[PDB]
RNA sequence: CUUUAAUGUUUGAUGUUCUAACGUUGACCCGUAAUCCGGGUUGCGGACAGUGUCUGGUGGGUAGUUUGACUGGGGCGGUCUCCUCCUAAAGAGUAACGGAGGAGCACGAAGGUUGGCUAAUCCUGGUCGGACAUCAGGAGGUUAGUGCAAUGGCAUAAGCCAGCUUGACUGCGAGCGUGACGGCGCGAGCAGGUGCGAAAGCAGGUCAUAGUGAUCCGGUGGUUCUGAAUGGAAGGGCCAUCGCUCAACGGAUAAAAGGUACUCCGGGGAUAACAGGCUGAUACCGCCCAAGAGUUCAUAUCGACGGCGGUGUUUGGCACCUCGAUGUCGGCUCAUCACAUCCUGGGGCUGAAGUAGGUCCCAAGGGUAUGGCUGUUCGCCAUUUAAAGUGGUACGCGAGCUGGGUUUAGAACGUCGUGAGACAGUUCGGUCCCUAUCUGCCGUGGGCGCUGGAGAACUGAGGGGGGCUGCUCCUAGUACGAGA
RNA sequence: GUUUAUUAAAAACACAGCACUGUGCAAACACGAAAGUGGACGUAUACGGUGUGACGCCUGCCCGGUGCCGGAAGGUUAAUUGAUGGGGUUAGCGCAAGCGAAGCUCUUGAUCGAAGCCCCGGUAAACGGCGGCCGUAACUAUAACGGUCCUAAGGUAGCGAAAUUCCUUGUCGGGUAAGUUCCGACCUGCACGAAUGGCGUAAUGAUGGCCAGGCUGUCUCCACCCGAGACUCAGUGAAAUUGAACUCGCUGUGAAGAUGCAGUGUACCCGCGGCAAGACGGAAAGACCCCGUGAACCUUUACUAUAGCUUGACACUGAACAU
RNA sequence: CACAGGUGGUCAGGUAGAGAAUACCAAGGCGCUUGAGAGAACUCGGGUGAAGGAACUAGGCAAAAUGGUGCCGUAACUUC
RNA sequence: GGGCGUUAAGUUGCAGGGUAUAGACCCGAAACCCGGUGAUCUAGCCAUGGGCAGGUUGAAGGUUGGGUAACACUAACUGGAGGACCGAACCGACUAAUGUUGAAAAAUUAGCGGAUGACUUGUGGCUGGGGGUGAAAGGCCAAUCAAACCGGGAGAUAGCUGGUUCUCCCCGAAAGCUAUUUAGGUAGCGCCUCGUGAAUUCAUCUCCGGGGGUAGAGCACUGUUUCGGCAACAACCCGAUGCAAACUGCGAAUACCGGAGAAUGUUAUCACGGGAGACACACGGCGGGUGCUAACGUCCGUCGUGAAGAGGGAAACAACCCAGACCGCCAGCUAAGGUCCCAAAGUCAUGGUUAAGUGGGAAACGAUGUGGGAAGGCCCAGACAGCCAGGAUGUUGGCUUAGAAGCAGCCAUCAUUUAAAGAAAGCGUAAUAGCUCACUGGUCGAGUCGGCCUGCGCGGAAGAU
RNA sequence: GCCUGGCGGCCGUAGCGCGGUGGUCCCACCUGACCCCAUGCCGAACUCAGAAGUGAAACGCCGUAGCGCCGAUGGUAGUGUGGGGUCUCCCCAUGCGAGAGUAGGGAACUGCCAGGC
């Protein structure tokens, strides 16, 4: 009849809520197809090619809301 | 085109086989006592024979005598005179806006033809609803096959066929019933 | 030597003639006072036929097998892998034969970088320019655009234009995410070499998420890895790469369709059919509002548009009970209960003169048709009756009867199929078991007890049986009525 | 006449008759690895195979598809022969790079190649098929009749609501008080039709359907009677079944239809003759239905093979000649 | 099974009869290896049934009926 | 740099757990293959013997007469044919009943078909299993046949069914995920058990740090939706009102993740290794898809119980309420639930409701049942009910209609007279008439009316042992 | 401290509209343009050399609340654990407690460096 079907798994989300042990780069957040849902900042950035929110140097997540229109934009400060 | 589209069509086609006979029945001389044989009448005035729809008008006092309410004041002698060119051609009165016809019952002989008659339209009308019904089952079969129906989708689509065939089957088991039941009072 | 010959000679292609292999189920002779067989002679045929090995065709004649799963029984229909949204209860993840769409690719630029740009739409004013081109302004503000679905995203634009390019590079990879696993994904940084930029810096393909096939067996290129005495070589390994709508998409084979009512086995009430059960949408019965018809008049009788229930009772849904068997429909025989009562009984209203009706209330005592057609139930029809009730009882009743319908095996028709066969089509034919232990009924005895033992006659607690009704007459041809 | 010995006697098989087709005799064909044998001590007025099934009048159109028959010019094609090119090795050549003869090898396949298939023609008493939209009419109508589009060609005679018609108890007539059956018609043949024969047909039939006279206990509606059981006594003496029984009704409960649970009603203990409503009574690990990567036999243009039939090459297999 | 089944050939009296049918007998052989009572429902096999006469039933199932010799006489149709 | 290694003791017996090859816990197919035994039954055929009472019909041919040119032809008689007729034996098997633990593993009884023929019968023979024979049913081939019987391969295979035997002690599941010619089977993971390691690992509560777009709400957006406003029928826009799983300019509880801390918890946690079983779940609560917000329905998420838990409660009732059974007791307190009798505990106390057996089944809707409460209108300028009387004129309003005069229907519904008086509320007439009504005046003497907030009852309420 | 420019914090009670306003300091326009560099046409923009002029535009200020925006207290919806009635809904205890709307707020605040008074 037409419907059915569905995509699989694709997780995608907060992997490293808040501060963590963010090792020398977790993932803090791979909510793919986006940008402005979580912004590269900080000593963190990568931001890989399917959005993944990189996460750098060794430390804690932040999860902060700066710049001109809300903007989320994650981050990870020394601890 | 699906199922009901072609439910439909059945009802349709077999609407108008069973309107083909109604008036099919209406046009024999019965016991007259109603006006379903004057109705058509047409009342020939103003260079056209307008039908009584939009010029004169009649009806039956009682089972026995009719009166043409004509609304002109001269349609009166129209309808009388008209009276005639028809299965009628009686000679009414001429007493107020209204005319009279008397309605009394036939002969014997009339009775027989009338009544062979009465039958015979009724099996010509469910003959032609069986060829109806048959053609719409042929359609059905090719929706089967292009709707990509199922055995049970199908054979319910069949069931549904019959049942719109036999409602017009019964219309016109009726209808030439109460022709029938009157001109074979 | 190079074209075409002539003889020669060879060697194939045919085709003729020959005899001498080989055939002879022609004739005769001997073994032999055998039709076998063998030898001999003669005739016919003759390198043919035929046979062996090899080989192309044909080959259900025969043989071995295959002919998927999901599925609100099975089948039919549909589906099977991947991506997007909702379902999904604000982490991840979740089911349905749930609600909606897409993929099996496309790009040498539609990739990289540097530099620059920013819409849709409306208003107004402008040659041909009008709904809708191009132009000017103003309003407007991601409502545009995005290679293709949907979601998220995008102005520092990923959206748009151009210059120059090849980072759609090679070797690796801290650390993570996501999988049962195989595996899939993100990845800063390091080494070598690139490109773009003044530079910081950016680039390991595309805004991201679909665009896919494991293994095996092999093909190709490279390599001094190995190489069966040694040197090579074949082959093997390693690196790169090619070949599968294996799509039933974790891919049983390189190779696979059906029939069975001629059937058979191992299992299931995990799973259909019958009947029970849950449910009551549907069905049937009832009530609510009251526009309308009823001349007038909603509610005598009926009742639109819609509303609320009751029963278990139709059509259904579910698959809980039986598949180590609960015999189907109708008839017969015998029933028993309900009341939504067909007749008879008692009433209210009446569009109830009477006689007859209509509708509602009460009432289950009793009673409640013979035939024609068909297996029917039912139904139609004939003719009766005071009436020919509706329903529950495993659609009451086969360890009580029948076996006409209906599912075995025979056979034929129409129809479908190449065919075996097939049909919720038809047609002619077609084995119906049980000695009753227990309960329960119908009868009938034997014990004991009723407080001394007997023969009788009762009382009557209770229980059962029976409960139908026509017609005629008298009242009275009166009441009533225009009469009839 | 024959048939399912043991639920089918028939409309089924057979039949005489008809037709097609194969077979020249060491026949075709069949049993058989073969020898041999049947066919037949027969020989085309014979024998085998197939289909139709006396007889009467008959047996239409289609050869596209499959099969069979003939052709076989051309295209494609087996084994066979093996051209030709390539490779491995190595004598020699060379300080080396590489090149490399001959031989041996591995590979490559020119070329030669029959039937078959394609192709050409035929063939239906061979397997088979015999029209769709719907074309143009007394109110509408309706579209049997038949235009047009396409077929290999579009059902001729005869028959038709039939052993074939779904709607269906079609419609009409007959028979009956009343007839879903029956008989005679109509034709709208879902989906007859000409040897998987069409329509008829005297006679025949334990054949299907319908009707009538006779006849009756078939029935209304059962009554009496004669015998064999049943019942009683004496002798002999089974069966299936069976967890254990101190083996009641109802209403509810409950794995959803209770002798056994709850409530309640009832009921002194035990036989004998009868009856079958229940013990989902007894009997057979349901035969229907589904399932098992179960079985069997059967079918076919499922797959893979194979006997048989058939092709060519080499061998047994030789001598000449013409081209 | 001391089983109402199966089993080939031969013989062939009397009366009646077409007859190896049939009924009664001859020669001959038997009463069938549980008996005695009773005179129930019901089952089995029979006999007779008022009036009706297929109303039965899926269906005249089963019953009842017909039944010989001679003579008279006999339709459609017909392959005579 | 990264992978795999590197200061882990191995090894050989003995006992046990598991696995592999074997029949591999035991019993069981339908079947497949190999070699033999069977034509004393039956099916065909071959050879040689036997049988068919009686009764009927009467073909061909022939003779004679007629007839013909001769033939045809004809008629008597003679003759004796036939898958010919009736009917015993003999063969067969259409119907019914009875038998069905039979007299009998197919018969008995009464009928029935053939009975000189494709007939029937005795003796012996010949065809053998994928084979035979078959007037064809898959029929028959020794009570066996869609492939005989006997022995063997053989303990075929059986992801299926059943069955699995002594005692005590401890722990204790799953009925899921993902693959699967897989779906009632398996395998990895998950959950159980046992061993060995290791940390304040893990849990609860508190506090701290987080992302969230669910409930809800809202309507800018995407759609949908009305009602008004500026459109030779209407969108756009504006204000007012709603709706949403695939709407969001908002937004919880709460779950989840991480950090710190106390207490408690026989380590509850993680890792590795020996043994598993289990991948049919069911009901109830909550959030949902589907279904009819039907089902003891179905598919998920999550919690509880049964499964795998007895005891008390709900009459009886796996799942619901309470509560987790080491054993013994003629001892106490309680939970859920109860305290008139069956039946343990109050005919308990105070105050109020109900009067229907409601309690002890059921809706829309209906009603002066009844308890309580806030309030409003009329009222001795007489309310309220009853009683007397009144209720007119233009006008029969206009239209319509046969007629429509208050009263079929449409429109209008004013004015005059007044204490009051509708161009009229119902009945009624053909239309009028007539009757009653609103209303008003008097009589009457003290209350009256219906709305609302709330408690309990009544009707609606028909089924079968 | 007044004014201005550059760079940031924070991102609507920081914005929009409307009115007023500031100048040869700074900025803005502005002049000139062969050239550096630039226009898929234009010195418009970028780019360079710089008067004359003016704050007109822009920009920056100030005022103004019409449109945004922030926004309670209270009540309402929902909801975690415990209990209760119940036709799919709701009630009670107790924690958490919106959204909308109302009151009201509101015409940003702030740091570093530089240049003018
Ligand atoms: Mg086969
Ligand atoms: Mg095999
Ligand atoms: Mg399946
Ligand atoms: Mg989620
Ligand atoms: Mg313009
Ligand atoms: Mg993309
Ligand atoms: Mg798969
Ligand atoms: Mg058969
Ligand atoms: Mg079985
Ligand atoms: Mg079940
Ligand atoms: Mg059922
Ligand atoms: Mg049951
Ligand atoms: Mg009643
Ligand atoms: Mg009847
Ligand atoms: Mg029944
Ligand atoms: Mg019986
Ligand atoms: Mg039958
Ligand atoms: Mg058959
Ligand atoms: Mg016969
Ligand atoms: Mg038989
Ligand atoms: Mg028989
Ligand atoms: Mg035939
Ligand atoms: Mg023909
Ligand atoms: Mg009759
Ligand atoms: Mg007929
Ligand atoms: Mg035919
Ligand atoms: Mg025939
Ligand atoms: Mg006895
Ligand atoms: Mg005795
Ligand atoms: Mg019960
Ligand atoms: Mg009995
Ligand atoms: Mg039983
Ligand atoms: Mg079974
Ligand atoms: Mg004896
Ligand atoms: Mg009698
Ligand atoms: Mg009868
Ligand atoms: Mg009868
Ligand atoms: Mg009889
Ligand atoms: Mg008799
Ligand atoms: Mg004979
Ligand atoms: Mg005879
Ligand atoms: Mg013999
Ligand atoms: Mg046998
Ligand atoms: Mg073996
Ligand atoms: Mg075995
Ligand atoms: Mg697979
Ligand atoms: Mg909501
Ligand atoms: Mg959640
Ligand atoms: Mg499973
Ligand atoms: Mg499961
Ligand atoms: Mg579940
Ligand atoms: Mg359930
Ligand atoms: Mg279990
Ligand atoms: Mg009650």
């Amino acid at each position: 009849g037409g419907s059915t079907r569905n995509g699989r798994d694709s997780e995608a989300k907060r992997l490293g809520v808040k501060r963590f042990g963010g090792e020398s780069v977790l993932a803090g957040s791979i909510i793919v197809r986006q940008r402005g849902t979580k912004f590269h900042a900080g000593a963190n950035v990568g931001c890989g090619r399917d959005h993944t929110l990189f996460a750098k140097a060794d430390g804690k997540v932040k999860f902060e809301v700066k710049g001109p229109k809300n903007r989320k934009f994650i981050s990870i400060e020394a601890e | 085109m699906t199922l009901k589209e072609l439910y439909a069509e059945t009802r349709s086609h077999m609407q108008k086989s069973l309107e083909v006979l109604e008036h099919n029945l209406a046009g024999l001389r019965t016991g007259r006592a109603n006006p379903a044989l004057l109705l058509h009448l047409k009342v020939e005035y103003y260079g056209a024979h307008v039908p009584l729809n939009q010029i004169a008008t009649v009806t039956a006092p009682d089972p026995r005598t009719l009166v043409v309410q004509s609304w002109d004041q001269n349609a009166l002698k129209a309808i009388e005179k008209a009276i005639r060119d028809s299965d009628l051609g009686l000679n009414p009165s001429n007493k107020g806006d209204a005319l009279y016809i008397n309605i009394p019952p036939l002969t014997e002989e009339r009775r027989k033809d009338l009544v062979r008659a009465v039958r015979q339209y009724a099996e010509e009308g469910r003959v032609a609803i069986r060829n109806i019904r048959r053609e719409a089952l042929d359609k059905l079969k090719k929706l089967a096959k292009e709707l990509h129906l199922s055995e049970d989708e199908t054979k319910r689509a069949e069931a549904e066929i019959q049942k719109i065939t036999d409602e017009f089957i019964a219309k016109a088991d009726q209808l030439a019933e109460k022709k029938e039941q009157e001109i074979l009072g």
